[PDB]
């Protein structure tokens, strides 16, 4: 019965205004306090503010970051609960979780809305295969590499052999690089098989609508 | 001003075994009122926070009896009594009636195993790129444990610090351990303009670091 359901989240501009809504059901939205917190991609949980009760009058707090750019407002008659964001900036990507705070604290979160602070417009990625050289790198196992670089908005695919080789594959979490992100994965096969045989990663770039296909070669 | 400390940052544990995570502060956080409002919250990987106990003791609805909190005034204690696989995730202390209100830098709760020496790998920039005008050299070092590993970068012999990327994984789902990816870009110039680039690992599982190196040619 108990529901909070945030919205709002996508893509902004750095110097932007979006503005976030929770909504809420199934208990007296009046008597509770609500929280605003997010969690940056990699980084830890946040507290950004809270605004207080009806007996303790609304008044809301905030962090000494969002300070001077956010700010916590409700709908009192609707039960809805809002946080304008303005001043946008890149380091304000996270996804954003509302709560009510109350004789059990915050036991009830919502699922959460993401954000992403970006200058970039769509940006098809650019894929390098990384071979080694006078050495592959393990006990007669090799360790091949396709880089995924400058593409914009996240996500991409990466798949070796079409999804054979998916024993011995780790892809790393993108990182951004001037609005851009880049990607890499790796994959060891034993020696034997490369390169005799064919090893290649598919990298796929969906809001873009591109499929390559890296053959990894000497 | 109420400066919190959270400790600690990892927590390294064998399924089965006892946890305690433990939330200080420098000042006492005690309300007028009477009440502490020292909350633990659990948020898993991908999911959202889960309030696990409130007012310092209180177990909140449907958290199981294994995890326990203690303390009061400035030093507090939530401790998982029978670690599980379930409970694998980042824990956060919190109060709100003191500023600074905030969450605890948190404190990961991961699967400890036996230590383990990086795999380490460097790839020269590919021609597809370098015709392109740009060279990234990428040095993989993968499946160590602890998680605390060190990169270096030297072109020629010196060190080199900007730009660099690097990027780890979380620790893996089956043999528990870690990745890392370091990437040096540079432009084709400057990559052609030196010949020896070196990728210097340092971890516990060795004093010598681990040396991977290629000369362009």
């Amino acid at each position: 019965e108990v529901k909070l359901v945030e919205s709002g989240g996508g893509l902004g501009q750095p110097g932007g205004s979006l503005r976030l809504s929770c909504a809420t059901s199934g208990f007296t939205f009046t008597d509770y306090y609500f929280n605003w917190a997010r969690q940056p991609p990699g980084k830890a949980l946040e507290w950004l503010g809270f605004i207080r009760n009806k007996a303790k009058g609304y008044t809301t707090e905030y962090s000494a970051s969002v300070k001077g750019r956010f700010t916590i407002s409700r709908d009192n008659s609707q039960g809805i609960l809002y946080l304008q964001m303005n001043t946008l900036r890149a380091e304000d990507s996270a996804t954003y979780y509302c709560a009510r705070w109350g004789s059990y604290a915050m036991d009830y979160w919502g699922q959460g809305t993401s954000v992403t602070v970006s200058s970039a417009k769509t940006t098809p990625p650019s894929v390098y295969p990384l071979a080694p050289g006078s050495a592959a790198q393990t006990n007669s196992m090799v360790t091949l590499g396709c880089l995924v670089k400058g593409y914009f908005p996240e996500p991409v695919t990466v798949t070796w052999n079409s999804g054979s080789l998916s024993s011995g594959v780790h892809t790393f979490p993108a990182v951004l690089q001037s609005d851009l992100y880049t990607l890499s994965s790796s994959v060891t096969v034993p020696s034997s098989p490369r390169p005799s045989e064919t090893v290649t990663c598919n990298v796929a770039h969906p809001a873009s609508s591109t499929k390559v296909d890296k053959k990894i070669v000497p | 001003d109420v400066l919190m400390t959270q400790t600690p940052l990892s927590l390294p544990v064998s399924l089965g075994d006892q946890a305690s995570i433990s939330c200080r502060f420098s000042q006492s956080i005690v309300h007028s009122n009477g009440n502490t409002y020292l909350e633990w919250y659990l948020q898993k990987s991908g999911q959202s926070p889960k309030l696990l106990i409130y007012k310092v003791s209180n177990r909140f609805s449907g958290v199981p009896d294994r995890f326990s909190g203690s303390g009061s005034g400035t030093d507090f204690t939530l401790k998982i009594s029978r670690v599980e696989a379930e409970d694998l995730g980042v824990y956060y202390c919190f109060q709100g009636s003191h500023v600074p209100r905030t969450f605890g830098g948190g404190t990961k709760l991961e699967i400890k195993r036996a230590d383990a020496a990086p795999t380490v790998s460097i790839f020269p920039p590919s021609s597809e790129q370098l015709t392109s005008g740009g060279a990234s050299v990428v040095c993989f070092l993968n499946n160590f444990y602890p998680k605390d590993i060190n990169v270096k970068w030297k072109i020629d012999g010196s060190e080199r610090q900007n730009g660099v990327l690097n990027s780890w994984t979380d620790q893996d789902s089956k043999d528990s351990t870690y990745s890392m990816s370091s990437t040096l870009t540079l432009t084709k110039d400057e990559y052609e303009r030196h010949n020896s680039y070196t990728c210097e690992a340092t971890h516990k599982t060795s004093t010598s670091p681990i040396v991977k190196s290629f000369n362009r040619n």
